[PDB]
RNA sequence: CACCUCGAUGUCGGCUCGUCGCAUCCUGGGGCUGAAGAAGGUCCCAAGGGUUGGGCUGUUCGCCCAUUAAAGCGGCACGCGA
RNA sequence: AGAGGGUGAGAAUCCCUCUCGCCGUAAGCCCAAGGGUUCCUACGCAAUGGUCGUCAGCGUAGGGUUAGGCGGGACCUAAGGUGAAGCCGAAAGGCGUAGCCGAAGGGCAGCCGGUUAAUAUUCCGGCCCUUCCCGCAGGUGCGAUGGGGGGACGCUCUAGGCUAGGGGGACCGGAGCCAUGGACGAGCCCGGCCAGAAGCGCAGGGUGGGAGGUAGGCAAAUCCGCCUCCCAACAAGCUCUGCGUGGUGGGGAAGCCCGCAACCCCCCGAAGCCAGGGAGCCAAGAAAAGCCUCUAAGCACAACCUGCGGGAACCCGUACCGCAAACCGACACAGGUGGGCGGGUGCAAGAGCACUCAGGCGCGCGGGAGAACCCUCGCCAAGGAACUCUGCAAGUUGGCCCCGUAACUUCGGGAGAAGGGGUGCUCCCUGGGGUGAUGAGCCCCGGGGAGCCGCAGUGAACAGGCUCUGGCGACUGUUUACCAAAAACACAGCUCUCUGCGAACUCGUAAGAGGAGGUAUAGGGAGCGACGCUUGCCCGGUGCCGGAAGGUCAAGGGGAGGGGUGCAAGCCCCGAACCGAAGCCCCGGUGAACGGCGGCCGUAACUAUAACGGUCCUAAGGUAGCGAAAUUCCUUGUCGGGUAAGUUCCGACCUGCACGAAAAGCGUAACGACCGGAGCGCUGUCUCGGCGAGGGACCCGGUGAAAUUGAACUGGCCGUGAAGAUGCGGCCUACCCGUGGCAGGACGAAAAGACCCCGUGGAGCUUUACUGCAGCCUGGUGUUGGCUCUUGGUCGCGCGCGGCUGGGGGCCUAACCCUCGGAUGGGGGGACAGCGCUUGGCGGGCAGUUUGACU
RNA sequence: GGAGGCCCGAACCGGUGGGGGAUGCAAACCCCUCGGAUGAGCUGGGGCUAGGAGUGAAAAGCUAACCGAGCCCGGAGAUAGC
RNA sequence: AGCCAUGGGGGAAUCUGGGCGGACCACCGCCUAAGGCUAAGUACUCCGGGUGACCGAUAGCGCACCAGUACCGUGAGGGAAA
RNA sequence: CCGAGGGUAGGGCCCGUGACUGGGGCGAAGUCGUAACAAGGUAGCUGUACCGGAAGGUGCGGCUGGA
RNA sequence: GUGGGAGAGGGUGGUGGAAUUCCCGGAGUAGCGGUGAAAUGCGCAGAUACCGGGAGGAACGCCGAUGGCGAAGGCAGCCACCUGGUCCACCCGUGACGCUGAGGCGCGAAAGCGUGGGGAGCAAACCGGAUUAGAUACCCGGGUAGUCCACGCCCUAAACG
């Protein structure tokens, strides 16, 4: 859905903040599986290495489950839909006949109390895992393996899917959020459906602070700092670049295409 | 106002603490200076 | 023009304080007047004193308002920032 | 501040007393940090002390700091740090799992009192715990570093009980007091508690109990988790805190000759306690040990467990300062410094404000004058902004309650709009709330009448001036620490763009990392910068994107042909075709990529104009909307409004010097210590100044700087002189020396001018300056391997079989690379990528430099 | 009911205007006055990032009281056609 | 532009070998790489001594002296005087 | 006490009027084009949108009052 | 009321073929395209034409009508569900309970608007090519919103019988 406010103050006028219609009547994150410490830090070793990090309220992180065949044909019951803090997907806290449980990020139509399980033997069915193989060309997928056993890596976004366009044998063809053609191996296990909260996209900030909340600090355009500083910057009394639109270390930011030609990640892309 | 010196033990041995000096081939240099120039105090005296 | 001052002579305007010049704006004396009178004009003699309050502008200046005997002009490091 | 008394050679300055003032969320008290003896005491006063100094934080000396329970450590983990294993780097060394270290975080046993000159939750006293070791009755499957639970968590709001604390009391206890007109009183003054095991109570936290199945928590579990059902269920119970009480132990004032032993009642009452309490909300909120439980190996003659006894219980800190004279500021420096407590009355509240407890101070120079002037402050006739860049400043306003409030609007707002009225005290009647108990005192909100006094009742302190109207910016925010707080930055939001995940990008030589334990609803880069309505045209140039042709194109390949030397085969050199990348050329696309968005003629059945036409140039000639503008030179354009008067302002006109559409265009409610304009209010801003207060200034005693300084015996005017003379000339004037004043001069001081120029000076910055480099691109080649498909050029020879090679298409796996419940392996990529050498290219991202002279 | 980069206002953070200070109490102070004051808040403690480097809600700000390239030592007696 | 060295690529032979004598070739000659050690003659002076047309307390070492101290600096580091 | 009214403040409506501005009306014989009425020489009209010296054009759907 | 009927009436979900466009391969060559004629454009960087494969969106050809349904706007593949109206019959029930309808409420083509999604074809704007005195047009080649979807607005019409 989605809240919007009365506008009782500026900014609160705007901001939208999310409909938590489907959150499982939980609340606090079953420790265990998850979660584990989260180690904020805007920098690495020394520096910073990506610009307006840091701050944003702290956060637990939700341990999840990224590849599903750990538990092949063990079927699971959604126990619960909690709020993951660390993504715009929901996470589906799962408990696993088998006792165990883990939390999958939770696909739109998944419902608490309903089994979902992953395998080749599997239903073609919301939230059911399964290599690609196994699922029936041009159906709407998620969380995608990439290469075999490595993890999904692929939709994972909210509302984020995949459609298998069809197959080349031992492997099989994703159209990626992206728009992405991609050739994907068979053996990857996605995940029937959609990533669901597919309405975190429309939610409106707000007040300039929230963004803050959210660990992201003030941007501060180029043109605006001084020669030093970057490509635009300086010349002043405000200034037009003085061309073309750069980054603050100087490669072309209007445009440049930028994935190495040579990557191995070929014959297996299609625009 | 707030001045430059907020003195701290912990912070000044910490940092110019003999330890702190035989850590980096730097400070083992700087050690073996005062040594040869024979400071009477290789390092920031603190106690605690 | 480049002569003192670049091991510094603070630069506009205002305020404050003046003080000098007179090529006089008033007021005082005069001549001519195309001066009847009263007004003017113009020139001569003469700073003693005087030479307003505002609007506008950073302004100086100036334009305005209201007056006035008049609302003088300059100099003083475009006087005056120990 | 005053005085008195001590002390002393010497006292404004030390001691004591009385009086006075100041602080009182302190200027009092506790704690941390830092400081490191500054603490106590006895002797001292050279120096330190801004004077004094008998005093001191000073000198000499002596003494003082006592812990199982307080804080740290023989506990735990956080960031981070370190670092076996591992990775990487010319060397230094960089990384990095575990682990280890790391705390103000988690964990853990002490409370009240008394004692010292100085320590005290340490010593003493009383009561009450903790852990380790040994031992005995009686009881259990005992046993980890492993398994699980727990620990364990946000922000806002908040309940119920308590407690701290506080307020009364007619009650309990008291030395006493009756002044100065009155009061012998249900008078006045002081005080009416603290701690306390077990048991109790009261409040609250934590907690289903079974039973069986179990493919999970790395086949160890009866533990946990997941299934299932007779019960039980808005509970009881079971533990665990807090608070009462509690055997008992302490304390115990105001007060005099100089020392008599209560302790209760009512109310207010936390932000503290119960505590893992509750609710709501989004931004989603540490870890680890202790603890409990589980089972392993081992072991059950153990071992835990439960008691009860007896033993054992280390190291370190502990004075003192601690908002400051002991810490950071060279100073006993008006600055800076985290946490806790912070009483009472009154003002709506409060940690505000005034006064005041406890407590602590009067700020380590004084005494006098009573000028100018300055500072801070008070008042002012008439005027009321005339001041002035400007209402700068100051004034007015001011709390609360009631009434009442516009445009405009995004609808919340604009609102504290505006603008009024009320405000004390007395007496009378009356409604509800809390606590009691349903009567009652007790606090707590009120309403209704009459009535008193004053110039005045938020009677003192705290306490908005208001309005209209533009500009910029949406807004709260941020900023130039030490001249700028802004219209600058940021900002939600918009667009473009890169990036498929070993992402792009960033840092690094690399490893490694950030990105992100993210995955296109995401991440980077850029610009724009709420919101509204919009964002035109022009891809000639530049950029970027696309383009299996062509052109150019390096190494390399290729060798026609030519050469050097040999008696020689030979050995050397060059060296044409020709095949040979990326890049550039070339083609095309591209504007929220860099950018650009014209000129001259002529034309109205009046004239003035030019909708129309004509023509030149362009890559295309500026659309909408603005428009003498944060832009308009001319300019104070011209009209209009405002004013008595308006270079400003506001509204208009557009010949816009030189607006214009995301370096956004035009608007926009709200917001603004932003910048204009106007008005009311009110004023010492002013006409226009006067008086008055206090701190200085002045005078005396004490202490006593400073920059500056060629030496000075340092006048005016005319001249003169390097062109602005105390210093030359002439003349004038002028006894010698101070003090308070004032600033014209000493081209006064200060800083070897910031401007300016100069120097084959320097730096930051830019780029289509030069030249490099990183970086990226790229051919060849090494690592580098396997099986086929397919087409070439070369000499034979006979377009077909044979040489020799290569190119492209696939495929594979086994190098390399990535991954996977641990691998002599599997899955994915795959001879590509990576990496080495080498080729060319792009290359302000970076670096070194150049950027003439005359004038 | 009790939301909010909501309002007023202490603490606390600030630093707007004015005056004072200007060999200061002070190498940034004082007074009056103003901004924020549940938040992009303020703050203690423990940490990390640095010299063409960091950090920077962007001023070339800050990086130990002077930052368009910190400080120290060294090259070093740089060079100075001044 | 040899020689020596060697990051890259290709890649020998064992004396009918193989390097060298300044591109190259031919003679002529030198020498035997791809392993290692090897005193002495050389350098320096913390340290002991000797000597000086060396200083003589602003000199001489920074220090004749209780100096790398006092003091300054967060620190590296600076650094007296007597 | 109430009270004529006076005063101060703030609103509501109405009239006049205002630089400049928007269109509108009328104007014997003005300029530019020709949109419409005949298939009006691109059927017309239309609501809407966008655009253009102007009529108007074009898109979209619609009516026939068109073929 | 019982029983039946016709129907592009409405909503949701799903599904099928044709065709356009683009993309990959095969083959193949000197033009294709377009018009009144053209030119722009496209094409030896290999287009048009043909074959195969693939992606996507929109509209649903024949049936189709001079037809049907809705109150209107309007509704057309097929399927399923959900649902409105409406007609016939039998004469059963109720027993006037009716008609209209200011205001209100609802609906309301196209275009337009907001936020997301979508985008092949068409196509305002705009861009060129012609034509022309000009040609901001008609014609030609491009081509953005838009046209589609979801929700929310707008509420107009030759909303016409
Ligand atoms: C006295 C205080 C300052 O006053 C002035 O600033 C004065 C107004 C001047 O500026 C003075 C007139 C200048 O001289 C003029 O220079 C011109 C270039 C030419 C003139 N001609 C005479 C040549 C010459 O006289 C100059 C350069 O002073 C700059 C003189 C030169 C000696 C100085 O600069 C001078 C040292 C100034 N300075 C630091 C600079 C101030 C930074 N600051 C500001 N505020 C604080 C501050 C405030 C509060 C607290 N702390 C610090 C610090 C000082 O500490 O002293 C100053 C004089
Ligand atoms: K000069
Ligand atoms: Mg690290
Ligand atoms: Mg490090
Ligand atoms: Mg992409
Ligand atoms: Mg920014
Ligand atoms: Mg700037
Ligand atoms: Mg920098
Ligand atoms: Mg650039
Ligand atoms: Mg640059
Ligand atoms: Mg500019
Ligand atoms: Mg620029
Ligand atoms: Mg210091
Ligand atoms: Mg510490
Ligand atoms: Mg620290
Ligand atoms: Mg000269
Ligand atoms: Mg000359
Ligand atoms: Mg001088
Ligand atoms: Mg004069
Ligand atoms: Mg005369
Ligand atoms: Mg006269
Ligand atoms: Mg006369
Ligand atoms: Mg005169
Ligand atoms: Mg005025
Ligand atoms: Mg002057
Ligand atoms: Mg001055
Ligand atoms: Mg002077
Ligand atoms: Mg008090
Ligand atoms: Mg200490
Ligand atoms: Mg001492
Ligand atoms: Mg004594
Ligand atoms: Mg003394
Ligand atoms: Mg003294
Ligand atoms: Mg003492
Ligand atoms: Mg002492
Ligand atoms: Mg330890
Ligand atoms: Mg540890
Ligand atoms: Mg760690
Ligand atoms: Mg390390
Ligand atoms: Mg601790
Ligand atoms: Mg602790
Ligand atoms: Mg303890
Ligand atoms: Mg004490
Ligand atoms: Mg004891
Ligand atoms: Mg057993
Ligand atoms: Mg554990
Ligand atoms: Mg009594
Ligand atoms: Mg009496
Ligand atoms: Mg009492
Ligand atoms: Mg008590
Ligand atoms: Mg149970
Ligand atoms: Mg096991
Ligand atoms: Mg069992
Ligand atoms: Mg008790
Ligand atoms: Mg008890
Ligand atoms: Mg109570
Ligand atoms: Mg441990
Ligand atoms: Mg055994
Ligand atoms: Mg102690
Ligand atoms: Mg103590
Ligand atoms: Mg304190
Ligand atoms: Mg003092
Ligand atoms: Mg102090
Ligand atoms: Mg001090
Ligand atoms: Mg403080
Ligand atoms: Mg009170
Ligand atoms: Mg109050
Ligand atoms: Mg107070
Ligand atoms: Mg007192
Ligand atoms: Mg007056
Ligand atoms: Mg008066
Ligand atoms: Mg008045
Ligand atoms: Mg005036
Ligand atoms: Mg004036
Ligand atoms: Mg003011
Ligand atoms: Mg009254
Ligand atoms: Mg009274
Ligand atoms: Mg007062
Ligand atoms: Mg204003
Ligand atoms: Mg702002
Ligand atoms: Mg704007
Ligand atoms: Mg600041
Ligand atoms: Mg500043
Ligand atoms: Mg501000
Ligand atoms: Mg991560
Ligand atoms: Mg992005
Ligand atoms: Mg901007
Ligand atoms: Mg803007
Ligand atoms: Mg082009
Ligand atoms: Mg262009
Ligand atoms: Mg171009
Ligand atoms: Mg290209
Ligand atoms: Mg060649
Ligand atoms: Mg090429
Ligand atoms: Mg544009
Ligand atoms: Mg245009
Ligand atoms: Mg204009
Ligand atoms: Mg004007
Ligand atoms: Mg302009
Ligand atoms: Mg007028
Ligand atoms: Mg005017
Ligand atoms: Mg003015
Ligand atoms: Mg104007
Ligand atoms: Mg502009
Ligand atoms: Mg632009
Ligand atoms: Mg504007
Ligand atoms: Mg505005
Ligand atoms: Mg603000
Ligand atoms: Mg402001
Ligand atoms: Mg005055
Ligand atoms: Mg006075
Ligand atoms: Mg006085
Ligand atoms: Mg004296
Ligand atoms: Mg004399
Ligand atoms: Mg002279
Ligand atoms: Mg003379
Ligand atoms: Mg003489
Ligand atoms: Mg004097
Ligand atoms: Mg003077
Ligand atoms: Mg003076
Ligand atoms: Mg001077
Ligand atoms: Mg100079
Ligand atoms: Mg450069
Ligand atoms: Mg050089
Ligand atoms: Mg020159
Ligand atoms: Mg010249
Ligand atoms: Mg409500
Ligand atoms: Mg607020
Ligand atoms: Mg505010
Ligand atoms: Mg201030
Ligand atoms: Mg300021
Ligand atoms: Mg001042
Ligand atoms: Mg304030
Ligand atoms: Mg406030
Ligand atoms: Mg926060
Ligand atoms: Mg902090
Ligand atoms: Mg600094
Ligand atoms: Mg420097
Ligand atoms: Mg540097
Ligand atoms: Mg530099
Ligand atoms: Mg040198
Ligand atoms: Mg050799
Ligand atoms: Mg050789
Ligand atoms: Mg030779
Ligand atoms: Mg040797
Ligand atoms: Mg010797
Ligand atoms: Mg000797
Ligand atoms: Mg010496
Ligand atoms: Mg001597
Ligand atoms: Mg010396
Ligand atoms: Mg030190
Ligand atoms: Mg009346
Ligand atoms: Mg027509
Ligand atoms: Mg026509
Ligand atoms: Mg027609
Ligand atoms: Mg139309
Ligand atoms: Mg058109
Ligand atoms: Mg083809
Ligand atoms: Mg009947
Ligand atoms: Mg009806
Ligand atoms: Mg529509
Ligand atoms: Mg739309
Ligand atoms: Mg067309
Ligand atoms: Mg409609
Ligand atoms: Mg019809």
């Amino acid at each position: 859905a989605v809240k919007k406010f009365k506008p009782y103050t500026p900014s609160r006028r705007f901001m939208t903040v999310a409909d938590f219609s489907e959150i499982t009547k939980t609340e606090p994150e079953k420790s265990l599986v998850k979660p584990l410490k989260k180690t904020g830090g805007r920098n690495n070793q020394g520096r910073i290495t990506v610009r307006f990090r840091g701050g944003g309220h702290k956060r637990l992180y939700r341990i999840i489950d990224f590849k599903r065949w750990d538990k092949v044909g063990i079927p699971a019951k959604v126990a619960a839909i909690e709020y993951d803090p660390n993504r715009s997907a929901r996470i589906a806290l799962l408990h696993y006949v088998d006792g165990e449980k883990r939390y999958i990020i939770a696909p739109d139509g998944l419902q608490v109390g309903q089994q979902v399980v992953a395998g080749p033997d599997a239903p073609i069915q919301v939230g059911n895992a399964l290599p690609l193989r196994f699922i029936p060309v041009g159906t709407v997928v998620h969380a995608v393996e990439l290469e075999p056993k490595k993890g999904a890596k692929l939709a994972r976004a909210a509302g984020t899917s995949a459609q298998i366009q069809g197959r080349e044998g031992d492997y099989v063809i994703l159209r990626l959020p992206s728009g992405e053609l991609r050739k994907v191996h068979g053996e990857c296990y996605a995940t029937v459906g959609a990533v669901g909260n597919a309405d975190h996209k429309n939610i409106v900030l707000g007040k300039a602070g929230r963004s803050r909340w959210l660990g992201r600090r003030p941007h501060v355009r180029g043109a605006a700092m001084n020669p030093v500083d970057h490509p635009h910057g300086g010349g002043e009394g405000r200034a037009p670049r003085g061309r073309p639109p750069a980054s603050p270390w100087g490669w072309q930011t209007k445009g440049l295409k930028t994935r190495k030609r040579r990557k191995p990640s070929s014959r297996f892309i299609i625009a | 106002m707030k001045r430059t010196w907020q003195p701290n033990r912990r912070k000044r041995a910490k940092t110019h603490g003999f330890r702190a000096r035989m850590r980096t081939p730097g400070g083992r240099k700087v050690l073996k200076r005062r040594r040869q120039k024979g400071r009477w105090r290789l390092t920031p005296a603190v106690r605690k």
